[PDB]
């Protein structure tokens, strides 16, 4: 899971 | 935004640019949109020592008179914003001063939906972020049109949570929201359902959007406090  | 298309210059008055201030290294940037003349709603996760925000913009390398540069005096992230779940990812900012109204500025209404939105649904989002995973942000704002998904399509993003959070993104195409897309607003028949929060670092939909509607009492708080 990568914040965007 | 992956997959999308450059948008009409000021097509969407409401979006805004956030260039983000940290401590221990360069500027980063986030979407947004403006929701009262002085307040505009992003991700928890842009959160920074100082934000300017800039409304007006599509190229946003060249100014021109629709530019409107605005200071953060405050950012109200949300209690229980969790860095590790991602959960509550959605803060407000409050300007310095309310932003004017022009043909490429203005208000998107935090609305009122009678039913909530159904999978199978096509919505849109915006914003300036990477149009690839080695590719750099976009200059000018870009559009997508993502399909809403049912939560099982998200099952593999383990904190994954359906009543906090909406699935979007059909896993059969490219087409997605993507790094530096956090913030922007996903509109479904042309009301803010979403905001942009997380995905994949390989940029394989579906991406994972904060689910607006559940936040709306805190929102209302905050609006109502300042
Ligand atoms: C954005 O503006 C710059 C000038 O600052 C120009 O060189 C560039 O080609 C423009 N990009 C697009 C996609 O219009
Ligand atoms: C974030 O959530 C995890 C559980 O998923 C919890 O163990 C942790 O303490 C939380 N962190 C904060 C700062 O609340
Ligand atoms: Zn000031």
């Amino acid at each position: 899971a990568a914040p965007f | 935004i992956i997959g999308g298309t450059e948008c009409k210059p000021h097509s969407r008055p409401y979006m805004a640019y956030l260039e983000i201030v940290t401590s221990n290294g360069p500027s980063k940037f986030c979407g947004g949109f403006l929701i009262r003349r002085n307040f505009v709603l992003t991700a928890a996760h842009c959160a920074g020592r100082s934000i300017t925000v800039t409304l007006g913009a599509h190229n946003i390398t060249e100014e021109e008179d629709t530019w409107q540069k605005l200071e953060v005096i405050k950012q109200f992230r949300h209690p229980k914003y969790n860095t590790s779940t991602l959960h509550h990812d959605i803060m407000l900012l409050k300007l310095k001063e309310k932003a004017s109204l022009t043909l490429a500025v203005g208000t998107l209404p935090f609305p009122s939906q009678k039913n909530f939105v159904p999978p199978g649904r096509m919505c849109r989002v915006a914003g300036w972020g990477r149009t690839g995973v080695l590719k750099p942000g976009s200059d000018t704002l870009q559009e997508v049109k993502l399909r809403l998904m049912d939560p099982q399509a998200c099952s593999h993003f383990r904190d994954f949570d359906h009543n906090l959070q909406l699935c979007v993104g059909n896993p059969r195409k490219t087409k997605s929201a993507f790094k530096g897309d956090s913030g922007g607003p996903l509109l479904c028949a042309g009301a803010a359902q979403g905001i942009v929060s997380y995905g994949r670092s390989d940029a394989k939909p579906p991406a994972v959007f904060t689910r607006i509607s559940h936040y709306q009492p805190w929102i209302n708080q905050i609006l109502q406090a300042n």
